[PDB]
């Protein structure tokens, strides 16, 4: 529901390395083929090609690569917060 | 706008009929030609009386308007009256649908 | 004359790439193909029409319907964009209401006249997909459910999508990312987890779970050999059982032609009657039950029979390894008989004499009965008084639909003028009248449905701009701009140079951009240019 | 065509088509082009044409006996009337093309108008004419190019037609089933083609269920139906 939206005041495209899920990205794919914007749906599939978020890897593979995520996504948050 | 709806003592008139039919020559009295013509459509049907000079030069399909006119009776058949201050006036033709089902004339 | 539907994922999961260094669409595609080779191996496989629907919105869900070449499917096949929901339901609802799109028209179903498995449209659904949950535009769905919002017409007659002779396998890649090398992988191909395995279990099919290239072949090579005509029956054992999976389990028969030929149609659910407006709704196996108790196979000369051999199944097999052919278990279906709940034998299972095959033989309603009295009349005889009342008493808990094909069998046998003659259908006229107007509906909808399946037309190049119905558009794909003819297709950046060559076209004085299927084919170029003189390891290296 | 001057101008294409104009190779030409709306329009008074719409897009099936017998009794009363019958099909059948959405709709079907047009043919001659101007278009038909509506009052008029007036549905076959080799037999081919491009019209946009009871249709005669199931073996 939060995806749905265009008045986003952060950049959506730079955000797209952080999600490790990869329904997520199948629903951010969809909304930027529905949408038209080509590009911006290149990066999502790239963003799902990659090997480490193979939804079937080892589970501590998959735990590690989110974990590295959510550390480079906190401390983004933490240098545009403070 | 309904044809039923055509009452005694009515005032300001603005109600729309077609003459889809034509009058038939009939005689009444001694020397005067009071013609009438029935008309039908989907809410009902009324007979119109029709004068010699108009029923000459009659030809169906007309569309016509009065203005206070009042209602009269012959021979226990409505028809419509004009006259002492009533005027007709022609608005169009032939952009009109009829329904001939709901007539009364019928025995 | 099968059908194979390929329901290939198309939702934007199918974009992650494995070991391979390709992404789950494309070992999905190069399934099907490897299905294909596989497939060409067996001289049967020429009679094949292959079907393709994605995981898109349905006027563009259906690619490969009916009356596609095989050129078409390849191509429609190969230009496949993951890029949508794993809208899971609806996409399988699309499936089985192209499957079920002709069965009305043509009135393969016979409903309210018996199950016949010689009209049968032998169909598998093999869905390729990842294993990640469904997923639509309101959320996560995390359990399938198949959406009915818009049925097909007389689709409650049934009251399930899938039908008699359809199956789905669904075979779940699980390909990991990076390498993981296991011995385990060397054991059988291992049923998956996933939303889709239910939806396979009920439908007589079963899901696969592959986790390797190789794994991927086996699962290929298993499903080759599962791609058989015939009718899947839900079986039951019938009172005091001998819970196994043996005691009640989704099987197959084998309906062998020589087109398909039989006589007896298996009994419906419920007793007819020429009152009700509606007949009752079929659950879309006839769930036929058998008694564990021993009884005699008994049949006698000129009779109309039909031997239907089960698919191998292993305790099954293990269990009637018992040598035993002499004696059979009978089998009946729930709610046939007019006033018990158990109805009477109409077959039953004799294994053969070899043992290696377990055959089901269909029979007349109530065949221990009836049987003796035929078999009594051929011999002895110009029947008697009580042997006809003793026949008349029997049709009178016989339903109606079965005296066809017994008419049919009397015919044969040498009684032409038996009391079948009467002649009778045993329904409702508002029933037949709504089998008509089903069949109208029927062919309209497929035939618009058949015109509908190409869809030349492209997505809408629009934005949607808000003003927080000016648009701005997208690439013109495919436009094909005349820059010879229009001055406004040509770049700042290459003026004088396309100025100069159009200035030279014009006086007196796109091409080279073939597609690839036509870029080295010979045989056209060749055809159409004059004719000369008349004459006096890997496999493709081309030109033969 | 009795004129001199016109059997010389045709003896003269005969001969040498390309004589009075370089460009114009033949008949060939002419007899695949199309004939425009204009020409067909032009020769009715608007009063007519704006009647027809009107019928066309406001009367429900039912009422078009009044206008069309106050339309015949005013003006077509006439012994040039016949031909003016014909003028008038020609004038539906090549201007007036409806669309499909008017189509579903419960308006007036075309059926009754063109029943009611081939009824009024009081003399051989008008029938023949009118048969003539029908079948016109039949001779060259061409799917890409040409709707569908110039085939689906004439297959709407044979299935509304089988009970009511199978005089009328039995006339009109026999004239399309005899006009095929009298018309032209160095190209009674190019008539059995477009023949057979209609009746592939009809089949691919089925307006009628099944085509095939009206092709055997019990009351209808013998020769008929035997030489329809001869000429085309492809829809039996």
């Amino acid at each position: 529901k939060s995806l749905q939206e265009q008045n986003s005041h952060d950049a959506m495209d730079s955000y797209y390395d952080y999600i490790w899920d990869v329904t997520i990205l199948e629903y951010l794919t969809y909304l930027h083929h529905k949408r038209g914007e080509t590009d911006k749906r290149q990066i999502a599939i790239k963003a799902i090609g990659q090997t480490e978020l193979n939804a079937s890897n080892p589970e501590e593979v998959l735990q590690l690569a989110a974990q590295r995520r959510k550390k480079k996504f906190l401390q983004a948050m933490a240098k545009l917060y403070f | 706008t309904f044809v039923k709806d055509i009452k005694p003592g009515l005032k300001n008139l603005n109600l729309i009929f077609i003459v889809l039919e034509t009058g038939r020559v009939t005689k009444t009295k001694d020397g005067h030609e009071v013609r009438t013509c029935k008309v039908a459509d989907k809410t009902g049907s009324i007979n119109i009386s029709v004068w010699d000079d108009v029923g000459n030069l009659i030809q169906p399909g007309d569309i016509i308007r009065l203005t206070k006119g009042y209602a009269s009776v012959f021979k226990g058949c409505l028809t419509l009256y004009t006259g002492r201050g009533g005027d007709l006036q022609k608005i169009g033709e032939f952009c009109m649908v009829y329904s001939e089902v709901p007539n009364f004339s019928e025995p | 004359m099968p059908i194979l539907l390929f329901l290939i994922d198309t939702s934007a999961s199918m974009n992650q790439r494995s070991h391979l260094g390709t992404t789950y669409l494309d070992t999905a595609k190069g399934a099907v193909e490897t299905f294909m080779k596989l497939r060409a191996r067996d001289p049967a496989s020429r009679g094949d029409r292959y079907m393709l629907v994605t995981f898109e919105e349905p006027p563009y869900a259906i690619k490969a319907g009916w009356k596609e070449n095989h050129a078409t499917f390849m191509n429609e096949l190969k230009n496949l964009q993951a890029e949508g929901l794993t809208t899971l339901g609806q996409s399988l609802r699309t499936a089985f209401d192209l499957l079920n799109l002709n069965r009305l028209v043509t009135g393969i179903d016979n409903y309210g006249q018996g199950r016949n498995p010689f009209f049968l449209e032998p169909a598998i659904i093999i869905t390729i997909t990842d294993g990640s949950k469904l997923t639509t535009t309101s959320g996560v769905q995390d359990e399938l459910h198949l959406p009915l919002n818009s049925p097909l017409p007389g689709s409650e007659l049934t009251k399930e999508p899938f039908r008699w002779d359809q199956r789905l396998f669904a075979l779940v890649l699980r390909l990991p990312g990076t390498m993981s090398v296991e011995s385990e992988q060397l054991t059988g191909v291992p049923l998956d987890d996933s939303a889709i395995t239910p939806m396979c279990e009920v439908t007589g099919g079963r899901s696969y779970s592959v986790c390797s290239p190789r794994m991927l072949n086996q699962c290929l090579e298993s499903l080759v050999q599962k791609v058989q005509s015939g009718v899947v029956i839900n079986f039951e054992k019938a009172g005091p059982d001998p819970s196994q999976p043996w005691h009640s389990c989704h099987k197959l028969i084998y309906v062998r032609p020589n087109v398909p030929i039989g006589h007896w149609p298996v009994p419906e659910s419920f007793w007819p009657d020429q009152n009700s407006p509606t007949l009752p709704p079929r659950t879309s196996h006839p769930v036929v039950k058998f008694s564990c108790t021993d009884c005699e196979p008994m049949v006698i000369d000129k009779l109309p029979f039909d031997k239907y051999e089960l698919e191998p199944s292993p305790l099954t097999q293990f269990i009637l390894e018992r040598k035993s052919p002499q004696t059979c278990w009978q089998v009946y279906v729930s709610n046939s008989a007019k006033y018990s709940e158990l109805g009477h034998p109409f077959g039953y299972l004799k294994a053969s004499t070899a043992l290696n095959c377990v055959n089901l033989f269909v029979m007349p309603y109530n065949y221990p009965v009836l049987l003796p009295l035929l078999d009594d009349l051929f011999k002895v005889h110009k029947p008697t008084l009580k042997w006809r009342q003793s026949f008349e008493s029997y049709l009178k808990t016989m339903p109606p639909y079965y005296l066809g094909p017994l008419k049919k069998a009397v015919r044969m046998m040498g009684a032409p003028n038996l009391i079948a003659d009467s002649m009778e259908y045993g329904l409702s006229y508002s029933v037949i009248s709504y089998l008509k107007k089903l069949s109208q509906q029927a062919k309209i909808e497929s035939d618009r449905v058949i015109g509908s399946v190409g869809k030349k037309v492209v997505q809408e190049t629009g934005i949607k701009v808000r003003s927080r119905g000016f648009q701005v558009a997208l690439l013109n794909k495919d436009l094909k701009p005349q820059t010879f003819r229009n001055a406004y297709d040509i770049p700042r950046r290459n003026l004088l140079d396309h100025l100069t060559r159009m200035r030279s076209n014009l006086l007196k004085s796109q091409v080279h951009s073939v597609p690839i299927a036509q870029m080295g084919n010979y045989q056209e170029y060749l055809k159409q240019v004059p004719s000369p003189l008349r004459e006096l390891g890997m496999m493709i290296d081309e030109a033969d | 065509a009795r004129i001199p001057e016109f059997e010389l101008l045709w003896k003269d294409i005969i001969h040498n088509p390309q004589a009075l104009s370089p460009q114009f190779t033949g008949i060939l030409q002419l007899l695949q082009s199309r004939t425009s709306r204009k020409f067909l329009a032009c020769r009715l008074t608007p009063d007519m044409e704006t009647k027809l719409l009107f019928m066309t897009s406001r009367v429900r099936f039912g009422q078009q006996k009044r206008y069309q017998d106050w339309f015949q009794r005013q003006y077509l009363s006439t012994p040039d009337s016949q031909s003016l019958r014909c003028d008038l099909i020609r004038y539906i059948c090549g201007v007036v093309h409806p669309s499909n959405e008017v189509l579903s709709s419960d308006i007036l079907p075309r059926w009754a108008i063109i029943g009611w047009l081939l009824t009024t043919c009081t003399s051989n001659v008008a029938a023949s004419n009118a048969k003539l101007a029908l079948f016109y278009d039949w001779l060259f038909f061409s799917p890409d190019k040409d709707s569908i509506m110039n085939i689906e009052p004439a297959i709407l008029v044979m299935h509304h037609s089988m009970k009511p007036h199978p005089a009328i549905t039995a006339t009109l076959l026999d004239f399309m089933c005899r006009i095929i080799p009298n018309f032209y037999p160095p190209l009674e081919g190019h008539v059995r083609q477009g023949v057979f491009s209609s009746l592939n019209h009809i089949v691919e946009k089925r307006v009628l269920a099944h085509l095939a009871p009206l092709f055997d249709n019990p009351k209808l005669d013998k020769e008929l139906r035997a030489m329809l199931r001869e000429k085309f073996p492809e829809f039996c």
